[PDB]
């Protein structure tokens, strides 16, 4: 598993400078993903004289 | 006036700065003083008016 950040926004314009308080903006998201993981297998079978 | 009126001092003029509500540009500052006065026995003197 893993995480990757999609984005993130702004949060804060010019704030018009006659004034005193602030503002907000939207942030973004995380996104936490993971991944799985896939096998192989096989078989097959002989004889043994004619392996000689 | 030895007798006559009083005036009681209790703290003298106080100045702090108000943290909280001073949103680093509106920086508010707050004071102030208390004391007070009463009168004697109001015959110890007279006024002369018209």
């Amino acid at each position: 598993t893993y995480m990757k950040i999609a984005d993130y926004g702004q949060l804060g314009e010019y704030t018009c400078d006659a004034k005193c308080d602030a503002e907000f903006g939207e942030p973004g998201n995380i996104r936490h993903l993971e991944g799985k993981t896939y096998d192989y297998r096989g078989v097959f079978c002989f004889n043994r004289k004619n392996l000689q | 006036w030895k007798t006559a009126f009083y005036a009681v001092e209790k703290r003298p003029m106080f100045f702090e700065q108000y943290e909280g509500g001073s949103s680093a540009w509106c920086v508010k500052y707050q004071f102030g003083a208390e004391d007070g006065g009463f009168v004697g026995c109001c015959e110890h003197g007279r006024i002369l008016q018209i």
